[PDB]
């Protein structure tokens, strides 16, 4: 089975140098071309450039050129994708991927036949730090009522949030986070709910953040005069 | 650059249902050079077609692929639970190697209207010096909708931001939040706070406020 395994996930600061690495299996690495496919965070697929292992001399796609470098070790049947200088305009999804072309020597391409899982880049000023929870309290308002929790300025991703220690599964919506201009993360998790449980139902939410080993458990409750 | 341009951006469709997705080209692209993508949240894109209309390995007879002059053609003849997914198309015969923006492929419903629920900043965050107004669309469908804050009648503009959720497996709606934010200073300086929610749904456009201090 041919496989084209990535690096792990990466978070770094702007201007720190970062190599990236594909490591390939069940084909011979110098035989295909190697590609690497850019994806910002909820965005479509951009490609940066090509490397032919062995005669390392690297193709890139003009806007993508001079900021990184793609190289190729086909001794250890690996591809890199490196920068000197990260940008937080770096953060995205990485894959590498192979090409698949012709047999006779034109040097067609045809696509990219066999990709890598993806390794998330994450270029931030921010440094690890656990979340600020704030209840999103429920109005005096078909008799549904809204509430939740407004998970603030937290890094790297990602936060998990349960409701009532997941007793509360039904109308739960946790969204993804959005990157804010600070560096760190925010998200919110709300619950649909009958307004008649609103001060008979407790409601909390559980949140959990991981890299900062931060867990916070807010009562949610409709906002007294 | 060859820029390649999908069309439509979204399809919404059921399982059982055809999906014609196209894709054109700005300049001449011979048949050799065009291929089509499957991509599904969290996954890598994965090869459907090659040569515009060649199955890649694996992959199910009802994908197949087509062209006529610059237009290029990817058919799912009978939907699949599976087949909903973001689909692109590429081209390799001139460098730079480039991709169209992707067409969404969604799971089609019946018209539902968004239940709309306002949050004021909690008296803990503006503590902060920092206050965030929340707005929640609750399990709407189609996924097109506007949000507008207005802060004392006056519409607001680059101080919010929206996140939507997957379309909900067991009812195929969409939620969102759209969160304004604000300096504390600048929250404390006004009293009306709105968010008018415009959808297919509704007959009238929506409006839930609060006013800072009240109950």
């Amino acid at each position: 089975e041919v496989q084209l395994v990535q690096s792990g996930a990466e978070v770094k600061m702007p201007g720190e140098s970062l190599r990236i690495s594909c490591k390939v299996s069940g084909y011979n690495f110098v035989k295909f071309w190697i590609a690497w496919v850019r994806q910002k965070p909820g965005k479509g697929l951009e490609w940066m450039g090509v490397i032919h292992p062995g005669d390392s001399d690297s193709t890139y796609n003009p806007s993508f050129q001079g900021h990184v470098s793609i190289s190729a070790d086909k001794s250890i049947n690996t591809a890199y994708l490196q920068w000197n200088s990260l940008k937080a305009s770096d953060t995205a999804m990485y894959f590498c991927a192979r090409v698949v072309g012709d047999r006779e020597g034109f040097g067609y391409h045809y696509g990219l036949d066999v990709w890598g899982q993806g390794t998330t880049v994450t270029v931030s000023s921010a440094s690890t730090k656990g979340p600020s929870v704030f209840p999103l309290a429920p109005s005096s308002k078909g008799g549904t009522a809204a509430l939740g929790c407004l998970v603030k300025d937290y890094f790297p991703e990602p936060v998990t949030v349960s409701w009532n220690s997941g007793a509360l599964t039904s109308g739960v919506h946790t969204f993804p986070a959005v990157l804010q201009s600070s560096g760190l993360y925010s998200l919110s998790s709300v619950v649909t709910v009958p307004s008649s449980s609103l001060g008979t139902q407790t409601y909390i939410c559980n949140v959990n953040h991981k890299p900062s080993n931060t867990k916070v458990d807010k009562r949610v409750e409709p906002k007294s005069c | 650059e060859i820029v390649l341009t999908q069309s439509p951006g979204t399809l919404s469709l059921s399982p059982g249902e055809r999906a014609t997705l196209s894709c054109r080209a700005s300049q001449s692209v011979f048949s050799t050079f065009l291929a089509w993508y499957q991509q599904k949240p969290g996954q890598a894109p994965r090869l459907l077609i090659y040569a515009a209309s060649r199955r890649a390995a694996g992959i199910p007879d009802r994908f197949s692929g087509s062209e006529s002059g610059t237009d290029f053609t990817l058919t799912i003849s009978r939907l699949e639970p599976e087949d909903f997914a973001v689909y692109y198309c590429q081209q390799s015969e001139s460098s730079p190697w480039t991709f169209g923006q992707g067409t969404k492929v969604d799971i089609k419903r019946t018209v539902a209207a968004p239940s709309v629920f306002i949050f004021p900043p909690s008296d803990e965050q503006l503590k902060s010096g920092t206050a965030s107004v929340v707005c929640l669309l609750n399990n709407f469908y189609p996924r097109e909708a506007k949000v507008q804050w207005k802060v004392d009648n006056a519409l607001q503009s680059g101080n919010s931001q929206e996140s939507v959720t997957e379309q909900d497996s067991k009812d195929s709606t969409y939620s969102l939040s759209s969160t304004l934010t604000l300096s504390k200073a600048d929250y404390e300086k006004h009293k009306v706070y709105a968010c008018e929610v415009t959808h297919q749904g509704l007959s009238s456009p929506v409006t839930k406020s609060f006013n800072r201090g009240e109950c």
